[PDB]
RNA sequence: UAUGUGAUGGAACCUCUCCGGAUAAUUCUAUCUCUUCUG
């Protein structure tokens, strides 16, 4: 549904495999090393060495968007759910959530010393400083939610 | 007034709260803790110290005095007391504040006696002063009748420090004690240094209090008394000392913030991370940054004074190598063992108070820190559980009330704990994750709330109580198990034998389903040793005169040892034992005197002691049973950071603990045992993968999970007995070119384990009494699993090390073979029978080509289900085998015995001869990708060849001369010119030298018999009577030239007299020619008109000269007639030889002899053109001239022709100019040629000393010649002249008129022998290269990597062929390319860039592609299944992106052999173990003598691959024949005789077993498919005609063997042969669907042979002698039959001789 | 650096869950080396 695809439902995150068949390395990456890997045998696959336009050399602009899908999922579907699946789908979030933080706060301070030998220019702050922003609406919300079940 | 001093003496430690500002003193952080010190801090620089205020000391003196009358019923020697009030008040925690201090506990009571009232009151309201009614009263100006002043530290009244360098924070935790779980938490501060200990204040009375003697000394009595019974103060043990009565600034509570005042050089320590993290980066080792940040702190445990780090595995022969890590370059200091070094020099140096450990502590924290930063994905991350700390006050809302109850006897106890496990006390501070707490001494600390915590466990436990505490509550908890710990005191204890640092232990958690570690699953804490003493202290206060019954058992639970007390209690750890006890009882009622003369013991101790008895309990609820396995091979179990530091260098090394009652103890950690336990059960009970977040299953009920704990404890399991070690190595063998593919060496030191000499292992397993039956029957079957031999200890456990349960010698021996098929024959295998002829010599080795097909799985058999019939049923089980040798087998040890020629014996286990189970594993292994066409588990797919420039081959050569530029962008480079040089010659000197150069031998001369000789040649009799004149000459020539030129002069030249021998020759027709106007268009003067005009008549013969020259005249008309003439030179006339025409040029005065050949050259048929007649006149001369010299003198000398003489070597002897040589700028120099200008490449440069151009200079030296012959003698000297004359003769370059080999005189340096018997050179002229004006062209990146490549090849060439270092050709560089190098550089069009750079015109070409992609088109991916990305140079964008676990693997899956013998993330499924004999010592080959091979060279890649074209051939193998034989005569031969073998450095010794000697062994498998195991069973017993090959010198035919195959133990589950076979052929036809020639050539490649008429050798290259001698030599079969073209064949058809037996 | 008719903080175990695993035959023959002068 205009989604990565792979993962089977939010209700369960899995994902059966069959991910290889997205071009994009940044979406197969992620997508096996925070969610279990279905079947009961190990499975070995690869690319070709050989993928042009690079890897973009960033995580966080992609697993963020699993944050945005993943919260949408709890505020259209999560009424059904039981207790159990309602849990895992916010605490899985909030750990996505506070990495692409922690990337992005610790370039700010490296960037904030190197900023004042740059003629106090904001304007690549202002973008980072605006999705560290966002990061955090979605930090609230997360938490939020989350004490109203508790 | 009067001022009486108290002194408060603490014993061990005590607490402190920090400070906090006047507005936040009332917050649950100060009313928690009102109780402790405080901390001062001032305005001036914001630091403090430690004091105690004056309420807690008067509280607890009332509290003291309050006990003391209630026991004596208010009567204390004279001091009639009432009870007083304790009501009331208006008490507040602070000035400015509305908390309010209220009472919480029961007052006591006693009857009241005398009259108190205001006027004058009783000493204890005296001391409480309750008749002051501070009521509504401020008392800030109003005295106090008693008053407690501060109490500070005596000797630092005024010394400031800080908080964080007097004390250290811990976190303290609740334990829910029903799941062993942590539920709360706060935080304490606590004071340990002994300076910090003794603190001093006073008393002060006024006028009032001292209303006469009487009072006053009552009020004394009563003090003291109260000072006496005084225990504890602010959280410690503490005794008070009353002193004589006699005698007569701003806290800054305004708005500000101070903490982390972090430490002093942590700048310097972060920078240090730094630099190693980007060396480590620089050098792409960052997958041992965490190893190194742990290998820092183990040298902090190994101190400096005896340290040694390791070097290299010593390659070749004995010169170490670099280590991979200790070696490591940083900033330009090659050593990194001698940089730690002097920067820890540095640092101490610097800082004060600097030793080996905190610069260890501080480097790897930061390390840590760098590494957490920069290599992610290296460690495991989720803690939601264990947070969210607690701290509850409520004051009360009633009156507690009075009691009546109070203590009246007091006991003491003495005793030790002696740690007879290794523990761990977790050391966490809020703000190396987890350490061991220790004081700041190095002393090892026991905690006082440990000790507490654990006996109101145990007490609980047997009472039977369900207490939590509930924190604070609105009254007392009551209960007995409160009710007891309010009167038990516990002092503080530290280590008393032990401060060094403790040891590191480290854990892991596998992947079920691969059989290996997650992605960053690795932990590690810090773990205490066994046998530290802490000393044990109990004080006991209450109103009975024996023990109560629960701490009794309580003690004889700890007497025997049977609780734990540390934290990780579950992998067996912190079991402790009481030992010698001791106590005392006091009577506080009449035995006052006697327990204040020691004050109960804290002051002075005690003198008479009284023993107890603690007869014994067994009501303790853990179960004791002991564990005894014995291991029947030899032991493994890596420690990764230790093998980095032991100075022997072993790759891996066994797990070590230490022992305080005596060495190193070898053991295998409990953890593993536990690990091993609950793998056991998963697999049996099918529960590995379920998901156990609120499970309750049997594994979440024995193990325990997250949100609970477990049932068991495991004991670390100590080998019993005195082991040893062995060194084992290991090696990974190419599959293309069979041989080592580098330096893989592998080393480990296991423990020597054997059938006959097993290892005893002993351990303790501790289970609850709660645990159902249901768990308890698991872990028998775990158990039972485990002792039948499941499951190996340890380590490499597929190669047969650790296997428990291994007797392959108990079964009676393998007869024959049973289930026994032909794969052959059912698929209709030619295997080609053919024919073996005695009179052929048959390569050693040949090459079998790839297949087509290659099959690949995505999904494997998983291992964390022991059976699961998903898609197909699986097996289990092992396989018997047996081994016998049809020759003698060759297994080398480690240990050698020599120092030039090393001998070696047979492997052996402590003096019992095996096989290991590796050599099995890869023979079998490599027999499997043979047949089922898998990949090629082991390629060096990273290689690229060199090959060699041939000096002529369509252009053979177009490289440029050209120099690099200045200090610009290396990219730029400029061509240039080149010309001759100086700087080597022979001699310098005049004429006379050079003309006596020559004359050494070889005069060529004329004697009369030549004359007959030629006359049997029907030489013409002219050419005799001209001949005659040079016979009676008397002349002695040197020269061929000269020679020849006189011959010419005396005989007739044809030349001399040619123009009357034209006009005379007759004339004839004419014929147009197109190579007429082909060759004379280069003059402009004929128009191309007028060729055009003369073309028309086209193919025009005319009758004569008359008619071409009428047609010519007529035909062209109105032009100049110059050109005409000159057409005429270049026309085609008919040459006619006649009778008159004879006579005319006899009647010339010509000689005789030349109308002589005239008339023999008679010739009917007219020649083509004057040129042809002439051309064949000059042929018939030049083989008259031939034939005459073939009879010349016969001095054997072969006379030399006109060489030295010429003004070249004039010019080149003459200018020597070794000195005044520059390298720097442009030089002076000039063209100086001999007299004669005809074109470029003939000049040289006279460096100064025409336009006077120069620039640059070069300095090199050339190729050094082989030929054996004595000349000067002489020896090697730095004077580099050439002292010699002849040898050889030189291959012309191009020709003027004839190209052919020629002998020649060249100059030549002596052998370097002063093997030493064939050294030449010939170098005789350098190369300068001037400067041209020509644009800069870029270079390409790859030209730098070919040339650091080229130059590696260079060195290690020059290594291999031993050739002298002083007259090493070529001079390169050590790195990169410098801004004015001299290399030649080659350019195409391309894109105006430079592709390669090369040092000289003759060189290594060096190729563009790697190994990797070298196999053929038309064959399926042979490339291993785990590929590497590295074939381009795009690897650093993936590192950089960290998609690296995407882009590896093959992307359909894994190959046959892969999936059976298992990959790097897989594991096999299949374990080969020893092969033992029956007897101790079999029968040695040679009758037990050692065999002298001969010498072994590396297998050469570029003799299958001659051109950069060529494709891979495919793997390699050798046949069997009988050449051991041979080997074995020739040694054990005398020295005299010259077939004997030398003993040289390079040769080996070594011992072999007679032939039929069997072995035994056994094959383990699991979760196998039939077809699989029907092709495992096949392939290791083969059909009776063929034969396996092992050992060493296979080439020579060692190590022919043949396996047995006796039965096989699948288990309960039941399998038959017929369907084996049956899936073994559907197999076998899905892979090869019906294709035969591979397979026929691998079973035509198996063959055995034991025919002794069939020789097989090597080519041994180049053939000398007389003679035949064989077609020995590699270049002479490259000549004729194989060539570099067809050699791609005959290599991989296999039993195909080279050469016939002479 | 404390306030006097009222201090169970000795009123609280930094605890709990995790095989230092997994891959590899101690082996093995063909060249090495660049400037020669018109032959
Ligand atoms: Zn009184
Ligand atoms: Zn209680
Ligand atoms: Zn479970
Ligand atoms: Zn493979």
């Amino acid at each position: 549904s205009s989604a990565f695809s792979g993962l089977k439902i939010p209700e369960l995150s899995v994902d059966p495999a069959e991910v290889f068949k997205s071009d994009n390395p940044q979406l197969v990456s992620v997508l096996l090393d925070e969610f279990e890997l279905q079947e009961q045998r190990p499975f070995f696959s690869g690319l070709i060495p050989e993928k042009q336009i690079n890897i973009a050399l960033k995580k966080s602009p992609q697993l963020k968007k699993l944050a945005c899908h993943l919260l949408e999922a709890y505020e259209i579907n999560g009424r059904r759910w039981k207790h159990a699946d309602r849990r895992r789908v916010l605490e899985k979030a909030i750990r996505l959530l506070e990495k692409v933080s922690n990337e992005l706060k610790g370039d700010i301070q490296k960037l904030e010393n190197n900023v004042k030998e740059s003629g106090k220019d904001s304007e690549e702050l202002n973008k980072t400083r605006e999705k560290h922003g966002e990061i955090l609406a979605d930090m609230g919300r997360a938490y939020l939610h989350r004490a109203k079940i508790i | 007034q009067h001022i009486i001093p108290l002194t408060i003496t603490f014993l061990e430690s005590f607490r402190v709260i920090e400070w906090h500002k006047s507005s936040d003193r009332n917050s649950l952080r100060f009313l928690r803790g009102y109780a402790y010190a405080r901390w001062h801090r001032s305005l001036k620089n914001n630091k403090g110290r430690p004091y105690i205020t004056g309420t807690l000391v008067r509280s607890a003196i009332i509290r003291a005095a309050e006990e003391l009358l209630w026991l004596n019923d208010g009567n204390y020697k004279g001091a009639i007391c009432c009870p007083g009030e304790f009501n009331g008040s208006n008490a507040k925690v602070f000035r400015e504040g509305k908390a309010r201090r209220l009472r919480r506990r029961q007052t006591l009571t006693w009857p009241t006696k005398c009259a108190c009232h205001e006027k004058e009151p009783c000493p204890f309201c005296l001391l409480l002063g309750r008749y002051e009614k501070s009521s509504k009263t401020s008392k800030s100006p109003v005295l106090n009748n008693v008053n407690f002043s501060n109490f500070n530290v005596l000797g630092k009244e005024k010394e400031f420090l800080n908080i964080e360098d007097v004390a250290d924070m811990r976190v303290v935790n609740r334990v829910d004690q029903q799941s062993g779980k942590a539920e709360d938490f706060f935080n304490i501060w606590e004071i340990t240094d002994g300076a910090w200990k003794i603190f001093r204040g006073e008393i002060q009375v006024s006028d009032k209090g001292w209303s006469d003697e009487e009072n006053f000394s009552k009020f004394l009595t009563l003090l003291k008394g109260a000072s006496v019974l005084v225990d504890k103060i602010s959280g410690g043990l503490c005794y008070l000392t009353l002193d004589k009565p006699e005698l007569a600034l701003e806290p800054g509570d305004d708005a500000s913030v101070l903490e982390i005042s972090r430490p002093p050089y942590w700048n310097n320590m972060l920078n240090l991370a730094g630099t190693i993290s980007e060396a480590f980066e620089r050098e792409d080792k960052l997958v041992h940054l965490r190893l190194f940040a742990d290998t820092v702190r183990e040298l902090r445990r190994s101190d400096i004074e005896t340290l040694d780090l390791p070097k290299g595995h010593a390659d070749r022969l004995g010169k170490p190598s670099d280590h991979f890590i200790w070696d490591i370059e940083i900033n330009k200091k090659v050593k990194l063992r001698n940089w730690l070094f002097w920067i820890f020099n540095e640092f101490r140096d610097t800082y004060a108070y600097f030793d080996w450990r905190t610069f260890c502590e501080a480097l790897g924290q930061a390390l840590y820190l760098e590494a957490k930063k920069q290599v992610p994905n290296q460690f495991s991350s989720e803690r939601p559980v264990g947070a969210t700390p607690a701290m509850e006050v409520k004051t009360p809302e009633h009156d507690p009330g009075r009691a009546a109850q109070g203590p009246r006897y007091e006991w003491l106890i003495k005793g030790e704990l002696v740690s007879q496990t290794p523990f761990f006390f977790g050391w966490s501070t809020e703000a190396t994750n987890l350490k061991l707490l220790a004081a700041r001494d190095g002393r090892l600390r026991l905690p006082l709330s440990v000790l507490r915590g654990i006996l109101r466990r145990d007490i609980k436990v047997v009472l039977d109580n369900k207490c939590r505490a509930e924190l604070a509550m609105k009254q007392p908890c009551s209960c007995p198990v409160c009710n007891l710990m309010k009167k038990i005191t516990i002092r503080d204890s530290f280590s008393s034998n032990y401060a060094e640092p403790p040891k590191i232990r480290h854990k892991i958690r596998l992947d079920p389903k691969s059989g290996t570690v997650a992605k960053g699953a690795l932990f590690d804490s810090e773990v205490g040793p066994r046998g530290v003493v802490f000393p044990f202290e109990l004080r006991l206060r209450s109103a009975d005169d024996t023990l109560p019954q629960a701490l009794k058992t309580v003690f004889s639970w700890w007497q025997q040892g049977t609780v734990s007390f540390s934290g990780d209690a579950g992998t067996g750890k912190g079991i402790f034992c009481l030992r010698n006890l001791k106590s005392i009882r006091w009577d506080l009622k009449t035995e006052m005197d006697k327990y204040a003369a020691t004050l109960g013991g804290r002051k002075t101790p005690v003198g008479k002691w009284d023993k107890c008895h603690i007869p014994d309990d067994k009501t303790y609820p853990w179960v004791k049973e002991t564990v005894e396995i014995s291991v029947c091979s030899p032991f493994i179990t890596k420690d990764p950071v230790n093998s980095l530091i032991d100075s022997a260098g072993y790759d891996a090394i066994c797990y070590t603990t230490v022992d305080l009652e005596k060495k190193d103890i070898y053991l295998l950690k409990g953890e593993s045992f536990r690990g091993m336990l609950r793998t056991a059960v998963g697999r049996g009970e099918n529960l590995l993968l379920r998901e156990h977040e609120d499970c309750s299953c049997t594994l979440c009920r024995i193990f325990g999970n997250e949100h609970n704990a477990g049932k068991i404890r495991v004991e670390d399991f100590i080998i019993q007995g005195e082991p040893r070690t062995k060194l084992v190595d290991r090696v990974a063998i190419d599959r293309f070119t069979a041989g080592a593919k580098d330096k893989f060496k592998f080393d480990a030191a296991p423990i020597v384990g054997t059938p006959t000499n097993k290892l005893k292992f002993r351990g303790n397993i501790w289970i609850h009494r709660d645990l159902d039956g249901l768990a308890c029957e698991s872990l028998k079957l775990a158990l039972e699993d485990i002792e039948n031999g499941l499951y190996p200890f340890g380590g490499l456990g597929n190669a047969g090390f650790g296997w428990v349960n291994y007797n392959p010698l108990s079964h009676p021996a393998q007869e024959e073979n049973k289930a026994d098929f032909s794969l052959t024959k059912k698929m209709e295998l030619n295997w080609s029978m053919k024919e073996l002829s005695t009179d052929k010599i048959y390569w050693p080795h040949y090459f079998l080509p790839f297949g087509k097909k290659v099959l690949r799985e995505k999904t494997p058999p998983s291992h964390a289900c022991i059976d699961e019939n998903e898609d197909s049923e699986l097996y289990s089980g092992k396989i018997v085998c047996t081994l016998e040798t049809r020759t003698p087998l060759i297994i080398p040890d480690s240990e050698f015995q020599g120092e030039e020629h090393k001998s070696y014996d047979f492997f052996n286990l402590n003096g019992e001869l095996c096989i290991p189970g590796s050599e099995i594993r890869g023979m079998i292994s490599s027999v499997f990708e043979a047949l089922t066409n898998s990949c090629m588990r082991i390629f060096d797919e990273k290689k690229r060849l060199s090959w060699r420039m041939n000096p002529n081959k369509n252009r053979r050569e177009l490289d440029d001369f050209i120099p690099g530029r200045v200090t610009n962008d290396r990219k730029m480079e400029e061509m240039k010119e080149y010309r001759y040089p100086f700087y080597d010659q022979a001699i310098t000197a005049n004429d006379k030298q050079n003309k006596y150069f020559d004359q050494w031998e070889a005069t060529i001369e004329l004697t009369d018999e030549s004359l007959e000789k030629l006359k049997a040649e029907k030489i013409l009799q002219s050419v005799l009577d001209a001949l005659r004149p040079l016979t009676k000459k008397k002349e002695k020539y040197k020269n061929t030239e000269t020679f020849v030129f006189d011959l010419k002069k005396f005989i007739g030249k044809i030349d001399d007299n040619q123009q009357m021998i034209s006009e005379a020759l007759e004339r004839g027709k004419v014929r147009l020619t197109g190579n007429s106007l082909k060759q004379i268009s280069k003059t402009k003067k004929i128009p191309r008109q007028i060729l055009n005009q003369l073309k028309g008549l086209k193919d025009n013969t005319y009758e004569n000269r008359e008619q071409f020259i009428s047609v010519l005249k007529t035909t062209v008309r109105g032009i100049n007639d110059e050109q005409i003439s000159l057409i005429l030179d270049n026309i085609d006339e008919d040459v006619r030889l006649t009778d008159l025409s004879l006579t005319k040029i006899r009647k010339a005065k010509v000689p005789q002899t030349l109308v002589d050949m005239l008339a023999d050259l008679k010739k009917d048929e007219p020649y083509k053109n004057e040129k042809e007649f002439l051309s064949e006149f000059k042929k018939k001369m030049g083989e008259i001239i031939g034939l005459i010299l073939k009879h010349a003198a016969k001095t054997g000398g072969d006379v030399p022709r006109y060489n030295h003489p010429t003004p070249t070597d004039k010019m080149l002897l003459s200018l020597a100019a070794y000195n005044r040589n520059h390298k720097h700028e442009n030089g002076k120099a000039e063209y100086r040629i001999v007299k004669p200008k005809h074109n470029l490449k003939v000049d040289f440069m006279f460096a100064v000393t025409y336009l006077k151009v120069s620039g640059p200079n070069k300095i090199e030296k050339v190729k050094k010649v082989n030929p054996n012959s004595v000349s000067v003698r002489d020896d090697k000297n730095q004077e580099i002249i050439h002292n010699g004359v002849y040898l050889r003769k030189i291959t012309v370059a191009n020709a003027k008129s004839k190209n052919k080999l020629r002998e020649r005189l060249v100059p030549e340096f002596a052998w370097y022998d002063k093997s030493e018997a064939a050294y030449a050179m010939t170098k005789r002229c350098e190369r300068v290269f001037v400067e041209i004006g020509a644009k800069p062209i870029p270079i390409q990146p790859s030209a730098r990597e070919k040339f650091k490549i080229l130059t590696q090849e260079y060195q290690k060439n020059a290594k291999q062929q031993k050739t002298p270092e002083a007259f090493q050709t070529i001079l390169p560089k050590d790195g990169e390319l410098r801004p004015g190098d001299l290399v030649y550089f080659r350019e195409d069009k391309k894109t105006n860039t430079v592709t390669d750079i090369i040092p000289v015109r003759i060189s290594r070409t060096v190729d563009d592609e790697v190994l990797a992609r070298k196999i053929p088109d038309d064959v399926g991916d042979v490339r291993p299944c785990v590929r590497e990305i590295l074939d381009k140079e795009k690897q650093k964008e993936i590192a950089d992106a960290g998609v690296k676990e995407v882009f590896q693997h093959h992307p359909d899956g894994l190959c046959p052999a892969c999936s059976l013998f298992g990959t790097t993330f897989y594991k096999g499924r299949i374990a080969f173990g020893f092969a033992f004999h029956k007897d101790k010592d079999p029968e040695l080959a040679n009758n037990g003598k050692h065999i002298t091979l001969p010498l072994l060279e590396r297998p050469r890649p570029t003799w299958s691959m001659p051109k950069k074209e060529s494709r891979v051939p495919g793997r390699k193998f050798y046949v069997h024949h009988q050449g051991w034989e041979r080997v074995i005569k020739h040694s054990n031969l005398d020295e005299s005789d010259p077939n004997a073998t030398k003993q040289t450095v390079n040769n080996r010794s070594v011992q072999a077993i007679k032939e039929e000697q069997k072995f035994q062994f056994e094959v383990r498998f699991e979760n196998l498919r039939e077809w699989e195991l029907g092709l495992l069973v096949y392939v290791l017993q083969l059909e009776p005609q063929f034969a396996h090959k092992l050992g060493m010198g296979k080439a020579l035919g060692f190590g022919s063997v043949r396996i047995r195959v006796g039965e096989i133990h699948s288990g309960p589950k039941e399998l038959d042969e017929s369907r084996l076979v049956s899936s073994a052929m559907k197999k076998m036809e899905e892979i090869w669907d019906r294709d035969k020639n591979v397979l026929e050539k691998l079973f035509r490649l198996l063959y055995f042979n034991e025919s002794k008429d069939i020789k097989v050798r090597y080519p041994k290259l180049q053939k000398e002698k007389e003679e035949e001698e064989e077609e020995s030599g590699y270049m002479e079969l490259a000549k004729e039959e194989y060539q570099p073209e067809q050699r791609r064949n005959k290599l991989t058809n296999p039993w195909e001789g080279w050469g016939n037996i002479l």
